[PDB]
């Protein structure tokens, strides 16, 4: 949930 | 076209351009009148 989407650009 | 309708608001947030563009310019070029 906080470290992958930092990875693959979900940012919510 | 099968994702964009399960699309929550807890979940994505709808872009400026997506706000601009279907919703002002093609309703109105392909006669959906809302």
């Amino acid at each position: 949930l906080n470290l992958l989407p930092r990875v693959m650009f979900m940012t919510r | 076209v099968l994702n964009v309708h399960h699309r929550s608001p807890s979940t994505h947030t709808m872009a400026p351009w997506v706000k601009r563009c279907f919703l002002h310019k093609l309703p109105t070029f392909l006669f959906m009148k809302r």
